[PDB]
RNA sequence: AGAUCUUGGUGGUAGUAGCAAAUAUUCAAACGAGAACUUUGAAGGCCGAAGUGGAGAAGGGUUCCAUGUGAACAGCAGUUGAACAUGGGUCAGUCGGUCCUGAGAGAUGGGCGAGCGCCGUUCCGAAGGGACGGGCGAUGGCCUCCGUUGCCCUCGGCCGAUCGAAAGGGAGUCGGGUUCAGAUCCCCGAAUCCGGAGUGGCGGAGAUGGGCGCCGCGAGGCGUCCAGUGCGGUAACGCGACCGAUCCCGGAGAAGCCGGCGGGAGCCCCGGGGAGAGUUCUCUUUUCUUUGUGAAGGGCAGGGCGCCCUGGAAUGGGUUCGCCCCGAGAGAGGGGCCCGUGCCUUGGAAAGCGUCGCGGUUCCGGCGGCGUCCGGUGAGCUCUCGCUGGCCCUUGAAAAUCCGGGGGAGAGGGUGUAAAUCUCGCGCCGGGCCGUACCCAUAUCCGCAGCAGGUCUCCAAGGUGAACAGCCUCUGGCAUGUUGGAACAAUGUAGGUAAGGGAAGUCGGCAAGCCGGAUCCGUAACUUCGGGAUAAGGAUUGGCUCUAAGGGCUGGGUCGGUCGCGGCCGGCGCCUAGCAGCCGACUUAGAACUGGUGCGGACCAGGGGAAUCCGACUGUUUAAUUAAAACAAAGCAUCGCGAAGGCCCG
RNA sequence: AAGCCAGAGGAAACUCUGGUGGAGGUCCGUAGCGGUCCUGACGUGCAAAUCGGUCGUCCGACCUGGGUAUAGGGGCGAAAG
């Protein structure tokens, strides 16, 4: 059955901590252990190792990425701009 | 300790060899003025300077 | 341990003798073992690539700047962060970037930088939530954190 | 029942203060001092985790008086490198030269024109 | 068993105790004593006897 | 120590050099032939009597022939 | 005569306070002048395996052991003593130090400093003193030819001395016996590591075959030529060796905490067979004790594998307690490897142990007889191994040391009973120095002491029970904590009970008391929705006799059509709603009967509710009068700083 | 607590129920660490800070040995001079 209502994955945290604080870190610790489809073998067994260290257990292959998350949208917009300017750069 | 170094087990050998009683002879030499030997030492009244 | 961004241990040949030379590259996001990252002049615009500032566009941003044209990286190296190439000219051999301070400094166009932000996402994001969770933070970097007013 | 000393002056659980029980002929138990539990190689790939087959694992100074055969296996790379990686760097070098090569010809016949 | 110099070791007492009684011995066992003396365990070889050596060294 | 299986390798092993002696142990149900090397003790077990008698008699001279009963 | 004068001595107090923390002693005998206290025996108890047991580290330093004494000391005594006196006692290649580096300490160069010096530890150094490789030579000499030696060439970044762990890393010793006191050290027996062998110690490997001319009945011999730095498996990988330098690459050393499973052992438990004891008033084929196989080899179970081959999967399947895994190759079949501490075997029964005897060497590793057996259990406890997960803005040493691979500079011989070479087998020699006794604590340490304090660890039986709780017991230990005897006043300290009332006592329910375990129900306001919550409240609980439910192993043939009262194929048949037998733990629920309504019977073991203030919580704090509302904390906000910098030491 | 399984209800979105799982500066409670109250005992004490019961915490900002570093107007201090 449904154990809890709304709290979740931070109904380990108790009553402590105050709810905003709570429910501002649930979305976090369920992108942290969540597991990500990997890139490279289509296996979705990539998980995060250490802070921003990704790594996948099938092909072994480690991903330097965000903290809580596979990829940051910081750094997706980066790449596409990056891209960009490469293909500006050249003819 | 049972573990010691050989300079700690040199001291403590010197410091079992003097202490013994006076020679029951010294009593009798000439101008004695020794009763007994004054620096008797006891593991359990006073202990070494190490 | 003590830093939030990920270390990168790449390794190259040694131009001069028979031997293996290992970096420690700060992590660019988006690299993964087993890629190739190519440092020097003629380096082409990759994420993980190490090319001078002069040789770059006007809106590429970086990882690991260098303050001075010669020493290793010295800005921009905390996770998250970066540095954006502004302006150039050829003449005077200068480069504008902006710090993630978000002032604006001329450096040497020499100077050489990791393309991409650095890895370590949004680390500040998290709620440390705990006295505890703060003080295995500290541990790891000084003695600093319990702070008496 | 009966109760078990240590035969050594390290009083201590430590790493290197471990032991097992042993019945001697004289019908009593005591403690025999173990030695660490050794590792198999690990390949020099470094990406495959699982440690190498074939050879013995034991604590690195018992390799010393082992053997040329218990340390190795009869392949390039053996005792060394994992099989699954040593085809793959096999098959990646000649695939590679065939590259050179292919690009080197395709560089020959493109500078045919001025 | 021989009260012998805290400077010698066992080889130095082997080849001592060889020259000045004119036998063989096997092993050397070695202990300094709580009173500072050196003890030495000089073991003879097997064809040798301690007792009658013990006799012309003439400690019986 | 080492099991002698065969006793060709006993009967060569005996006339070693290093053999300091042979010792022959009768258990109720086999005799076993002890052969005192330079590095270990070679034993080998024979399950008939007969044939320990034989291998008695067929040890080489010079050795010590030590009797365990 | 004074100075709370200095030093020494002496009174009253005063035979006074006192010798009261941790249940406990009694009888007989011995020695002895002398016994509450010593010793032996018997009895009654205690510590109750998280010990008052058995062993260590630090510290002590001879307190250890034996003999003797009864001066002093052991706050009573002592025939005793950790006291005194006299002698004795610590044995190592394989147990440690020694070696390594850690946090760090610290010379040299350099810098500074009036100066002793101190700053700095890679920074402002010409910081490698080594090398199998080649040449030039000295022939030093068994001048064959290999070992010496000097110089030259070539290579050579530990890029930094050195110290730093008796709990980190670190090769290799176990079983039995032995003393008054020592043993993993002595003796006996089994091994093992490291180093060395120049004149090479022995074998084995390399490595000893094909072609052609001939002889020769063939088989086999002669000459000549050409090979030969091993071999097998599809593979994983295997076999006993298996040429190889500078150099390069990699591995091991070398890694947190927690959870859940499974394998192995030790202990515990149950059923028998022995041997010796205990009870026997009656019963008890009964109760208790005991009932081995080290290291190192070989073999085989067992555990694991993210190892290989075949093959190609959806009607997806396999699988765990949980998970998880698969066209990047599932299931299935067949293999490979690792660990093997388990079993068998060499060790090995000759030893050890238990018993029953027989000789004596005043005090025998004496001699002998018999035995040392068969099983079954398990969420059991403890180690250990492994698998698989979780947590981290925490990712949980380094270095000595050892090894594997890549590469192929070179070396080796002309087909010889051959060479260089060998990580294979056996053999030969050596392992120096220091520590080693004992206590390790209500008496061997520190606290002025034989001080209720303090002081780091290892092992860990039976019953009850959730339990390493509490209570009782076995092995082991002890004598009640620096005295006893006789009485049972007051006052006290510690522990109980108290009719009727129930906080009227008191600043104040202080103190005490009530509740308490488990099962079955049943639970409010409020809330940050997680909680409150064991809310509150109620019922049951013993003993005995049963009854149901919850499992594991084997075997299911239709038959001589025949001969390996038995075997190969086959005409020869329908458990397919599954039966037959054997064995096995505990656990749950229900029922009857039953005791003077008593049953978590001892032990263990929350009183509850309605509010107000403060602090969010968990944490910390004035060691020795304040544990708090104080500090910390996460969260929030502000400030400085882009390194020629901010803050700070000097 | 998340994660997972099954059954049921839904047009979907999803929901409900029973299990499994074993998180947490979680709770009760030993050892350990601490030291609330009796303002108990003692107070020429066992003790120049101890003892009895009762207590707080007991997977973590946990307890602890050894090795190290910081030295006096200095150190160090979750802060009480
Ligand atoms: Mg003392
Ligand atoms: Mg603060
Ligand atoms: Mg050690
Ligand atoms: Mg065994
Ligand atoms: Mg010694
Ligand atoms: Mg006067
Ligand atoms: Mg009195
Ligand atoms: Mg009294
Ligand atoms: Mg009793
Ligand atoms: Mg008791
Ligand atoms: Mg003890
Ligand atoms: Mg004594
Ligand atoms: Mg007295
Ligand atoms: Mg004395
Ligand atoms: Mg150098
Ligand atoms: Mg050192
Ligand atoms: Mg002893
Ligand atoms: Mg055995
Ligand atoms: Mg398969
Ligand atoms: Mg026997
Ligand atoms: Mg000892
Ligand atoms: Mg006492
Ligand atoms: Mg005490
Ligand atoms: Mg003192
Ligand atoms: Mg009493
Ligand atoms: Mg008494
Ligand atoms: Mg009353
Ligand atoms: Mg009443
Ligand atoms: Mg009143
Ligand atoms: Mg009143
Ligand atoms: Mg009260
Ligand atoms: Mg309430
Ligand atoms: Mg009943
Ligand atoms: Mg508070
Ligand atoms: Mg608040
Ligand atoms: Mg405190
Ligand atoms: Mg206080
Ligand atoms: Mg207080
Ligand atoms: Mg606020
Ligand atoms: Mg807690
Ligand atoms: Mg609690
Ligand atoms: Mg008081
Ligand atoms: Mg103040
Ligand atoms: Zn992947
Ligand atoms: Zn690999």
């Amino acid at each position: 059955a449904k154990r809890t209502k709304k709290v979740g994955i931070v109904g380990k945290y108790g009553t402590r901590y105050g709810a905003s604080l709570r429910k501002m870190v649930k979305k976090i610790e369920i992108s942290q252990h969540a597991k990500y489809t990997c890139s490279f073998c289509g296996k979705t067994k990539m998980k995060r190792r250490a802070v921003g260290i990704w790594h996948c257990g099938s092909c072994m292959k480690t991903v330097a990425g965000g903290a809580w998350t596979y990829n940051t949208t910081s750094a997706v917009t980066v790449k596409s701009a990056i891209r960009r300017l490469k293909e500006l750069k050249d003819q | 300790s049972s573990h010691k170094t050989f300079r700690i087990k040199r001291f403590l050998a010197k410091k079992q060899k003097q202490n013994r009683p006076i020679p029951q002879w010294i009593r009798m030499k000439t101008g004695n003025k020794i009763r007994y030997n004054s620096k008797r030492r006891h593991w359990r009244r006073t202990k070494l300077g190490l | 341990p003590g830093r939030g961004a990920p270390l990168a241990k790449v390794v190259f040949r040694d131009p001069y003798r028979f031997k293996k030379r290992t970096e420690l590259f700060i992590a660019a996001e988006g690299i993964h073992t087993g890629q190739f990252v190519y440092c020097g002049k003629k380096a082409q615009l990759n994420i993980g690539n190490v090319l001078p500032v002069g040789t770059m566009p006007e809106g590429t941003i970086v990882c690991c700047l260098e303050e001075k044209p010669g020493d290793r990286g010295k800005l921009a190296r905390a996770s998250g962060n970066y540095a954006t190439v502004i302006s150039h000219n050829p003449e005077t051999k200068k480069t504008r970037v902006k710090l993630p301070s978000g002032s604006k400094k001329v450096i040497s166009s020499a100077n050489r930088a990791v393309v991409g932000v650095v890895a370590g996402g949004g680390r500040i994001d998290k709620p440390i939530l705990k006295a505890g969770r703060a003080y295995h933070k500290y541990k790891a970097k000084r003695n600093c954190w319990p702070r008496v007013r | 029942v009966q109760r078990l000393t240590y035969r050594r002056r390290l009083s201590y659980n430590t790493a290197s203060n471990k032991t097992r029980l042993s019945r001697t002929p004289g019908n009593r138990i005591v403690y025999l001092y173990t030695k660490k539990v050794g590792k198999a190689p690990k390949s020099a790939c470094g990406v495959c985790p699982g440690r190498l087959r074939g050879v013995r694992a034991v604590r690195p100074k018992v390799l010393m008086r082992l053997s040329k055969t218990k340390k190795h296996v009869s392949r390039a790379y053996g005792g060394s490198m994992c099989a699954k990686c040593v085809r793959d760097r096999i098959k990646r070098a000649f695939l590679i030269e065939e590259q050179k090569i292919v690009v080197k010809v395709l560089k020959a016949q493109a500078q045919s024109q001025k | 068993v021989f009260i012998v110099d805290v400077k010698a070791n066992k080889h130095q007492i082997k080849q001592a105790v060889k020259k000045l009684y004119d036998i063989d011995v096997a092993k050397v066992n070695t202990l300094i004593r709580p009173d500072g003396e050196k003890k030495a365990y000089v073991r003879l070889a097997p064809d040798y006897d301690a007792l009658d050596v013990a006799n012309k060294i003439g400690i019986i | 120590p080492r099991k002698i299986e065969e006793i060709k390798d006993f009967l060569l092993t005996a006339r070693r050099k290093d053999a300091k002696s042979v010792k022959i142990k009768k258990n109720k149900d086999n005799v076993k032939f002890k052969v005192r090397c330079s590095r270990y003790l070679y034993t080998l077990v024979i399950t008939d009597k007969e044939k320990a008698e034989k291998l008695k008699q067929s040890l080489p001279p010079g050795l010590a022939v030590k009797e365990l009963k």
